[PDB]
RNA sequence: AGCCAGGAUGUUGGCUUAGAAGCAGCCAUCAUUUAAAGAAAGCGUAAUAGCUCACUGGUCGAGUCGGCCUGCGCGGAAGA
């Protein structure tokens, strides 16, 4: 490994994903194939590209380090094997949606997806999300409000 | 910056410096400027270890005999003929 | 087993050990690399 | 896929899917049907170009039947007919023989998008450099 | 140090070979994707396949690694 500082750029530079970022999600890797990364990679892919992350750290000794920075409901997700993943644009989208079904589709667990922050909690998988820019939902809640 | 701390010679002549080398201990000597010459006797590890890195032979040095600092520079080396260790060194004043 | 005078490693998976008062080489791998008389 | 169980992939060729003297037997004796690879590989050969370099990946269980499954061609033969000279020394790699285009290695790389792991298009030209110093042949860049 | 995991894509690098696909030889040894993963440290193969290592993520929870100089010892050591 590197020394400290090494250990600093893994943090200052994953800590201001957190100071400037968007959602944040969960998941541990026992079993965590490449066809795994490969894939989600495609995901970050479309969900950009290289403005997600995942960098394996649960180190409560690091990501965690970035944690009483902000997310402190996360002294409680580090414990164990985990997969931290970060959004910087994007809605506080999708990212949320397919590690539920990836995941049920066996690949490894999720933590249970013990959960995050958005708000400041837990765990339960939502598509309250992109459906934004389903303003159109309430576009449509206008002509048929009008009509109807 | 190499500080090397050293006392003068009591004793001189193979007889002694034979000693001091059993003792861990060896003799060099400081000598240049306009006044006399100094025998020395220098802990020997330390030297070695300090003797390890090349600027010990370019930049100045200086040696703290009876509370001094002479301030010199590293002239000659006597190596022991097959052993790693040290055996005699020629300092100038500088 | 070999005996010689010099026995060392062989393989990454040859071990040394001093049983009785003898030195040996165990190789979990490969018999050959049996050794004594160390 | 999210199981693989059975690959051999053993370049074969287009314009006639009926060898026999390269491959012919060995590519189907195990459960898998020589009349069926002339029935369905040329139904996805056609619709592309045909002769030159095919890798591929069948799937025969041991259910009588099957499906075929299409690949890609190889990145530093994209060197052969995308480039120039054919072998890759004559002089042995002691000395640098080699010579290249700078234009290609981007879109003749990109041709070989579907098969990469490079977010970045450029990124997945920085791969074919090393594919492409394969003998220390310099790009006039 | 154990134990769980991974240990990948260009790609069998190129050359050379009947076959050299990480691994007989020669030259190169980059670039991706990354948490990390050698154009490979060893097993293996006709060659692929197959098993490991380096490396990193997890677990664990305080010491731990290997050179230099030296003292005393061990094997090496069979005879009428
Ligand atoms: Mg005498
Ligand atoms: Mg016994
Ligand atoms: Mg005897
Ligand atoms: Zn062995």
């Amino acid at each position: 490994m590197a020394l400290n500082l090494q250990d600093k750029q893994a943090i200052v530079a994953e800590v201001s994903e957190v100071a400037k970022g968007a959602l944040s999600a969960v998941v541990a890797d026992s079993r965590g194939v490449t066809v795994d990364k490969m894939t989600e990679l495609r995901k970050a892919g479309r969900e950009a590209g290289v403005y997600m992350r995942v960098v394996r750290n649960t180190l409560l000794r690091r990501a965690v380090e970035g944690t009483p920075f902000e997310c402190l409901k996360d002294a409680f997700v580090g414990p164990t094997l985990i997969a931290y993943s970060m959004e910087h644009p994007g809605a506080a989208a999708r990212l949320f949606k397919e590690f539920a079904k990836a995941n049920a589709k066996f690949e490894v667990k999720a933590a249970a997806f013990e959960g995050e922050l958005i708000p400041a909690s837990q765990i339960d998988r939502l598509a309250t999300l992109p459906t934004y820019e389903e303003a159109i939902a309430r576009l449509m809640a206008t002509m048929k409000e009008a009509s109807a | 910056m190499f500080t090397i701390n050293a006392e003068v010679r009591k004793e001189q002549g193979k007889g002694a410096s034979r000693r001091l080398r059993a003792a861990n201990k060896f003799p060099a000597i400081i000598y240049g400027g306009k006044e006399a010459p100094l025998a020395i006797e220098l802990d020997h590890d330390k030297v070695m270890n300090m003797q390890a890195k090349a600027e010990f032979y370019s930049e100045v040095l200086t040696i703290v005999v009876d509370g001094k600092e002479i301030k010199v520079k590293a002239q000659d080396v006597q190596r022991h003929p097959y052993k790693p260790k040290l055996q005699h060194i020629d300092f100038v004043r500088a | 087993m070999k005996v010689r005078a010099s026995v060392k490693k062989l393989c990454r998976n040859c071990k040394i050990v001093k049983r009785d008062g003898v030195i040996r080489v165990i190789c979990s791998a490969e018999p050959k690399h049996k050794q004594r008389q160390g | 896929a999210k199981k693989v169980q059975a690959y051999v992939k053993l370049q074969v060729a287009a314009g006639m899917a009926n060898p026999s003297p390269p491959v012919g037997p060995a590519l189907g004796q195990q459960g898998v049907n020589i009349m069926e690879f002339c029935k369905a590989f040329n139904a996805k050969t056609d619709s592309i170009e045909k002769g030159l370099p095919i890798p591929v990946v069948i799937t025969v269980y041991a259910d009588r039947s099957f499906t075929f499954v299409t690949k890609t061609p190889p990145a530093a033969v994209l060197l052969k007919k995308a480039a120039g000279i054919k072998s890759g020394s004559g002089k042995p790699n002691k000395d640098k023989v080699g010579k290249i285009s700078r234009a290609q290695l981007q879109e003749i790389a990109q041709t070989k998008a579907a098969d990469m792991t490079g977010a970045d298009i450029e990124a997945m030209t920085r791969s074919i450099e090393g594919t492409a110093r394969s003998m220390g042949l310099v790009v006039e860049d």
